[PDB]
């Protein structure tokens, strides 16, 4: 919970914040079932399975 | 009177703007003068792309001079075509048309 | 200056949509703020995080 307010986008230089790195492995270590069939991401993003 | 443009510069390109400066000199008058601001930037990054096209347009200018790959030429002319800013390239043309 | 305003208001993922004429606009910008972006768009050629 990054409570601490985010700011704009042009921030010179523009930081990161590292929550967000634990948010995408999170994201790619799901495989869930739908409608197309077997959900099974890479460490790219793109479906496999 | 002076006025200013703005400069998108890729990193490694060095004789392009070593290509400029011979360029201001030479096409220098004594009553109208023009001022560049240089920026030097990853070019296929199109966040710096965009970064360095608004901090210029912070600053006033009246046109730009820069470069664009396959990456950015995307973010120039949605830009130019909405801000209403004039852009002078080299780089290779739009398919399409852009104000 | 969609993007920007989520980002101003603060998010931990973004859904949407992209385009061709749009596309390399959201993999920069995932890659430099590091918020995740889940799509149903055409796949992007490379390894973008």
């Amino acid at each position: 919970s990054r409570r601490g307010n985010a700011g704009d986008c042009l921030a010179n230089p523009a930081v990161p914040w590292g929550q967000g790195v634990e948010i995408e492995r999170a994201l790619k270590q799901v495989q869930v079932e739908g409608l197309s069939g077997n959900i099974k991401f890479d460490q790219n993003g793109k479906r496999i399975n | 009177n002076s006025i200013q443009i703005g400069g998108l510069f890729p990193r490694g390109a060095d004789q392009e703007y070593s290509a400029f400066r011979v360029g201001m000199v030479q096409f220098s008058t004594s009553e109208f003068r023009l001022t560049p601001h240089i920026d030097n930037l990853e070019v296929a990054n199109s966040f710096a792309v965009t970064n360095a096209f608004c901090s210029q347009f912070s600053r006033g200018v009246y046109a730009i001079f820069g470069f664009y790959d396959k990456k950015s030429v995307n973010t120039i002319t949605s830009f130019c075509g909405t801000l209403h800013v004039s852009f002078i390239t080299p780089s290779f043309p739009t398919d399409g048309t852009h104000p």
